[PDB]
DNA sequence: CAAGTACTTTTTCCGGT
RNA sequence: AGGA
DNA sequence: AGTACTTG
């Protein structure tokens, strides 16, 4: 069925972005702690809390 | 206070020295110390008051 | 005595010199 | 050095 | 950017 508005169409460049989900993506659930303060580690390389 | 805090206590006369939980060495590889800051300028401590002693 | 000085808490939570 |  | 503090 037809629309009863009229969309604004046409191109526009986009960029792609250096921020994508899976690279940002984090859970913890029990996991390497620090030595000193024996609390979760920093970071999700190092899969901190 | 007569009992937990009497003027001439603010004067160190006897050091307490923690231990390792509170100053642990970061123990690299299996032949490698890494001692905390806090032993490095517990050591110095020693060092001050051995020279003094022997000095005096 | 005052000016000009240092410190300080100076917003929060998330790649690697 | 970046992110809301 | 402010405040008690500090030093001239
Ligand atoms: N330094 C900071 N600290 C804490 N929160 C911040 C922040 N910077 C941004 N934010 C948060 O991010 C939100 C969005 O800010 P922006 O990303 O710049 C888009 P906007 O200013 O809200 O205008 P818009 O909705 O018309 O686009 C803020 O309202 C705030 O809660």
């Amino acid at each position: 069925k037809k629309l009863m508005a009229q969309i604004f169409f046409g191109p526009t460049y986009y960029q792609r972005l250096r921020h994508m989900v899976d690279d940002k993506i984090h859970a913890r659930a029990r996991g390497p702690m620090q030595v000193l303060t024996r609390q979760p580690v920093e970071g999700r390389s190092r899969d901190g809390g | 206070n007569e009992v937990f805090s009497r003027p001439e206590w603010m004067i160190l006369t006897c050091l307490p020295v923690p231990p390792p939980p509170v100053r642990p060495s970061i123990s690299f590889n299996e032949s490698q110390r890494g001692e905390d800051d806090l032993t490095f300028k517990l050591a110095d401590i020693l060092k001050a008051n051995i020279s003094l002693e022997t000095l005096e």
